[PDB]
């Protein structure tokens, strides 16, 4: 309840979607996602978090060429840690808009999670959370 | 967005796997200045969540729960940077906690 | 290589019409596979609509014959039931499922165009019990790549019917219109010509 | 800016002309919430129908061209130009005239 | 006294002039507008509120031809409902600076006002008025 | 056309000075009407800043004068105010009219083609005869008689040949403008002869 | 990110005499945009006297926050500016529970 | 320790001229240099110092770009100065972004830099976080 | 003064080698004092990684020693510490004083405005011999040659005509530098004759 001390106490993990023991192979994890036009891309800031076991570089294309994701903000960064990077590569040749996902998984990326994919570079699937710890408990947790 | 509060005395919580490897920012004597500190690359450090009363559980099934609404919160702003939620709760906070 | 298949198999049997297939204003075509490959530019002709412009164009043969005597002939009567088709499309039996047969999920195709034309560079056999292959039919293309032209090249092969006049005439004023019909086309798109 | 309570009794009490008041508002169907399901951004309007039963209307036009004094020098001090959300700053002001001993 | 329990119970209806009265039509609705130099432009956000009678699409040009107007941010879209939406087309040679209202009023646009107003697209005049209603209150007079 | 209409004007009934001011490095001007409607495009001689230039040179045309002898040398006496055919002459030949801005804030309603095809707010010559927009506009296109490039300046002058005593005025008038033309400083206007 | 709180012969709670500076300013229709000072003419000049050995203890506070500051701006990923205005006043209401 | 209302506190900025610091052309480029790899960042403040050491410095690669960042439109030139100093050098070797080593912050008109904006005018100090009401402030400004 | 000090170097008893190399691919170099001034421009080949390698390869010259005959022969007791007369001795051809950094962080106030600009820490030459220094730049508009974008080495080698004991040790000693000029693996800088 009434254990807010101070602004940086509360914390934002992003648990990825291995957890649950969703497929993230190469040919399984597409299928959560999918397109639309009409909708706005929006960001939101995470401190820290888990390091996914598989991570995903995409670079999809129109039939044209130009990537169907956007253009990546500057504070929009590589994502830190990762066992493996796939790089899935290929083309959508009716969809338009904006690349989103399905299930309800944000994107994440370098400390701001996002509900959009970002020109290509690396990312996971997750959902941020948000809880309050002091650095008492913090440190009998963090390791 | 529901926010638990993970707090020792009993290891309590208030408003599946064990293996949780995690980076977090770091928390002689020169380093804050920004000429002497560690950088971005360096800045993430190691760590390793315990899960000795269901901490990761509980939290996991927590991560779904906050998709719901935080998807229509930002629905509604019309600004596209980067939000800062941090003050968003801890106003929030101050506003539901006093009651009568 | 280039000649040596056309005059021993469909060389002076079958009176047969080729006609070539531009199209000036479709940019360039690339394509990667599915998963991490290599990117292999396809030409002008061939993209995502074209497709169906192409495709088009056959089933709107037979809707429309030339009054000739009392009896409707199509271009099922003058062939040799499923008739003989060189072209692209008898690689997916001049049907329009089999061009637009895509699979995949809701974030990509994995296959699309390549199930039958790629993979036999779902069966990629044509309709009239015959052999196939990707060089027949592609004109342009460069050293030994065949997917890596920019013309299409259709044929028709009508018989010859020397030895029964009777089902000559059926295949002698069919296309006395189509031939008028091939340069008074209505198409914003595709353009065909004689070579 | 000066905000008052638009709040119940417990008519219509207040706190700190036409009556036809057309709005247009953005709502307050089990997958709704997921942005590929979700309505857009050109169709998440809702009609409004607004009751001036307790001389209602009127002092919020007067209200807001009151409003109009303060802000302007509030916008014309901050050096941020795309975009200043008060929705934080009348929550916090709230509380800081609130706690006041 | 006051309540308030989270905090989007707080929302900032944009009162516009049509409906107070005051003379909207095209022949005398441009004489409260005039333009200065060094005063920044300035941006603030609202949630909803009414729509006016009239709207305006105004191209204000310089001689050389500039429209004299800042250009939107993304932030900023189109006044979704008009009943009329008025066209009229001003040129000044006299122009300085950015566009500014005489009687402080503020430029309406999808959600967002300003104090200034930008190119060539849908706005209305109006003041923004700040008020705190919870669920029960709301319900009762949106209906 | 120019030639044509004045050919008939070329007989002994009146002489006419002719001068050409084009403007070199003035940019593309448009108009558009206060309500709504096309964009008129002017000619580049056409913006705030030149004609009223013009109108400073046109009021240095006037009111110098060269004495000669004792007598009194004043334009008023010999010109038939006086007989002006020009842009300005819709104006009277007034800095009031010519940015007689009848406009509130933000935008003004009309400023400049409010006098010039407005009612043709004045819309009669200042000396009262004929005037036609195309006398003054050289290089319209057909039907405009607006949509030209220069402006082209007429002193319509008595020949003076039977007038002994205004003979030396008429000789003497033009004597200075000669070599005004080409004294006068102006880094975005030309004056042509003929 | 320790702040004084002036109050009052100066109470106060948690070298160069002279201390001018230039401030914001703090009249019938100035308050529109039309007819506001300026970009330039907004500043206004004065003086803080050193009355209370005030000036002092404020410039030796001045390290003390760069210590802290610093590490506050490299964890934030927003690079446009930052109001540090809102943080403050929170952490005012935040802390103030203790006392 | 009271607030009543959000533009109660001020962030002044102080100057290190009055620190007896050596503000002089050639003791002032000894306190910056460089590194690569920091992002830079910015914060605001309400009102600051008069500066008795103002510097315009441009400082250029030997190609003759700027090593300094970009300056928003947001942040503008510090408003009154005594002195400016137009110091003009050159990176050999050095390269990323300008710092402080002091921990001083580059300040500007009413938003505080940690890096260094390109050829315009700005001042060394940090910033003071303070809370001051209306009957305070007359007491004590002029 | 100009012919004054060039007739000691032209007699038939010095047989001087003239050699002329620059950097092509190099880019504009523009310096500017330290207080402020003229940001006054440097040549292509004047930067940093362009004179290291020209002061890298004239030490290597006599680093490197060619077996002939049964012993070990230096050019140091064949020549007439050998003069060099070029820009490099100007730096004493040590790597040291042509970086000589000297300054603090953020700019350097110095790097070859002490060394360069300093004759226009030592600046004359460290051997005796003074040089001036408009006959190592070429290539140069008017009299200023500090602006040029050539360089030039000077060896000066005796003819060595009435000795041949010590002929042959200075008569081969050139016939492997036109060989390895030839062969000089090089990326930046080329060798030209006159
Ligand atoms: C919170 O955590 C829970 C538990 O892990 C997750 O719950 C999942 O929710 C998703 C919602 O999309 C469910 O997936 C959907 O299930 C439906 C059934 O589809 C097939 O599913 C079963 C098993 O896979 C098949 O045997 C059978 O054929 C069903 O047809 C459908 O609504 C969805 O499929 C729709 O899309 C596909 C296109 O890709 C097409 O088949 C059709 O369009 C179809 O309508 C979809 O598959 C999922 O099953 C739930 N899992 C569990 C274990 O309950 C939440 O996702 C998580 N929340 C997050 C991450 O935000
Ligand atoms: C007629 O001729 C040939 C085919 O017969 C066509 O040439 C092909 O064109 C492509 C594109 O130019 C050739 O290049 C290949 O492109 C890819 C580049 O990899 C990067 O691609 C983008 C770059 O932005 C990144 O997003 C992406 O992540 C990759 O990093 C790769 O697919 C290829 O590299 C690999 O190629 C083969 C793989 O089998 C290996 O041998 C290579 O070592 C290398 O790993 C490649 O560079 C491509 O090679 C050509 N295809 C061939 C030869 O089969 C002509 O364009 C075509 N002409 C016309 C007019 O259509
Ligand atoms: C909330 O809303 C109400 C209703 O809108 C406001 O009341 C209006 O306040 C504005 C403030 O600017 C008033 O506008 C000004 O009123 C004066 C009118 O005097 C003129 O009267 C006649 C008009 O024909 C003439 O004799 C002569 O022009 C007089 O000047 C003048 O001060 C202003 O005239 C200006 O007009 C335009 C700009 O508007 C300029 O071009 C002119 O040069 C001139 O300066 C101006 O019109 C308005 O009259 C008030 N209306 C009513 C009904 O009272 C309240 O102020 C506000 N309530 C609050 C804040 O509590
Ligand atoms: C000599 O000859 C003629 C005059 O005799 C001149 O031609 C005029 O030139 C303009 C273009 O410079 C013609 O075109 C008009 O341009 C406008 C374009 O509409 C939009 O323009 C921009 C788009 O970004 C917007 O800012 C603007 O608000 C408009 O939305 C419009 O003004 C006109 O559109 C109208 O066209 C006709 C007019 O009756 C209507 O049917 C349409 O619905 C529409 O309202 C128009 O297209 C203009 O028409 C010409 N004027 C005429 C014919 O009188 C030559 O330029 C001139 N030559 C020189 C060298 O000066
Ligand atoms: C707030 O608190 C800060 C400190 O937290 C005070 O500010 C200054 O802080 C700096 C940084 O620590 C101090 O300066 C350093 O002092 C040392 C001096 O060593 C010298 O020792 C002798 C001379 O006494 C000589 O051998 C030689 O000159 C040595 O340098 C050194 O640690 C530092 O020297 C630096 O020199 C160059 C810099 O270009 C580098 O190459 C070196 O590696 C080295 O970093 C440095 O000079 C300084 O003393 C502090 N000032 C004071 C007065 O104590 C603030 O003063 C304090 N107060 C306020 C109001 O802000
Ligand atoms: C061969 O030599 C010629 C002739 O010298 C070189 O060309 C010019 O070289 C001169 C120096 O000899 C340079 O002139 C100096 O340039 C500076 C002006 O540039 C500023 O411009 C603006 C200022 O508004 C800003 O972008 C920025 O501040 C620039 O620095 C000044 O340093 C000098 O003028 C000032 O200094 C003198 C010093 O006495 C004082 O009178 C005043 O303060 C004065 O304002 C000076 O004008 C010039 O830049 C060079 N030109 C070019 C085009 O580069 C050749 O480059 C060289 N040839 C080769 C091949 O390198
Ligand atoms: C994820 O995939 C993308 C796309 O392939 C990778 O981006 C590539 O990144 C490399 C560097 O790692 C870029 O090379 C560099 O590019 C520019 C010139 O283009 C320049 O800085 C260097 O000379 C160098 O060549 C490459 O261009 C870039 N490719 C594209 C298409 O943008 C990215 O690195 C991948 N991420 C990971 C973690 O592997
Ligand atoms: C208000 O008026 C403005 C003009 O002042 C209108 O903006 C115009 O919007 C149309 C589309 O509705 C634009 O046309 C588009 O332009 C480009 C280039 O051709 C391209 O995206 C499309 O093919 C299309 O033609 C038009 O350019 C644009 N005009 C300007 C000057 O930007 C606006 O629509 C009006 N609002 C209304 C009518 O509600
Ligand atoms: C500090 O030094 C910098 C660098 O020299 C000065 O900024 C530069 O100031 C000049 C002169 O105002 C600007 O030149 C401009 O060029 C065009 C015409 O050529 C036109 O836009 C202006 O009339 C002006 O002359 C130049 O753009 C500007 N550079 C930057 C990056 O802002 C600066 O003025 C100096 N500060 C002080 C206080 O003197």
């Amino acid at each position: 309840s009434g254990t807010l001390q101070k602004t940086e106490d509360v914390h934002l993990m992003g648990f990825t979607l291995s957890g649950q023991k969703v497929a993230d192979s190469p040919l399984e994890a597409s299928k959560r996602w999918a397109f639309r036009t009409g909708v706005p891309p929006k960001n939101v800031e995470y401190t820290e978090g888990e390091e996914a076991k598989t991570c995903y570089n995409i670079s999809v294309t129109d039939p044209s060429g130009k990537s169907l994701l956007l253009d990546p903000p500057s504070n929009i960064r590589d994502y830190p840690k990762c066992k493996t990077v796939h790089h899935i590569q290929g083309q959508n040749p009716h969809a338009q808009g904006i690349a989103l996902h399905l299930w309800g998984a944000f994107f994440l990326y370098d400390r701001v999670a996002s509900t959009t994919m970002y020109r290509g570079k690396v990312f996971t699937e997750g959902n941020i959370a948000a809880m309050i710890v002091n650095k008492t408990v913090h440190r009998m947790i963090f390791s | 967005d529901e926010s638990p509060s993970f707090n020792t005395s009993s290891l309590t919580f208030s408003y599946c796997d064990a293996e949780l490897r995690i980076w977090s920012v770091q928390e002689a004597g020169l380093s804050w200045i920004p000429f002497f500190g560690p950088g971005i690359e360096g800045l993430y450090t190691a760590g390793l969540i315990k899960n000795q009363n269901n901490l990761v559980c509980r939290l996991r099934r927590l991560a779904n729960q906050t998709a719901k609404s935080l998807e229509l919160l930002l629905r509604v702003t019309t600004e596209e940077r980067t939000f800062s939620l941090i003050n968003r709760i801890a106003i929030d906070f101050l506003l539901t906690r006093w009651g009568g | 290589l280039e000649k040596e298949y056309f005059d021993q198999h469909f060389g002076p049997f079958f009176r047969t019409e080729q006609l070539i297939i531009r199209a000036p204003l479709t940019d360039k075509h690339i394509y990667q596979p599915y998963p991490s490959g290599a990117d292999v530019p396809f030409g002008p002709p061939l993209d995502i609509q074209i497709l169906h412009q192409v495709l088009d164009l056959q089933i709107a043969i037979e809707n429309i014959t030339a009054s000739y005597d009392n009896e409707t002939v199509t271009l099922q009567d003058i062939c040799l039931t499923n008739c003989t088709i060189l072209s692209v499309l008898n690689y997916f039996q001049n049907s329009h499922s089999v061009l637009d047969h895509k699979k995949g999920d809701d974030f990509f195709v994995y296959a699309d165009y390549h199930t039958h034309f790629l993979y036999c560079v779902d069966p990629c056999l044509g309709t009239f019990g015959g052999p196939v292959f990707p060089w027949l039919v592609l004109g342009g293309y460069d050293d030994q790549n065949y997917n890596n032209a920019t013309a299409l090249v259709i044929t028709f092969p009508v018989n010859n019917y020397y030895n029964d006049t009777e089902k000559l005439q059926r295949a002698q004023a069919w296309e006395k219109e189509f031939i008028n019909f091939v340069k008074n086309y209505k198409n914003p798109n595709l353009t065909i010509s004689f070579t």
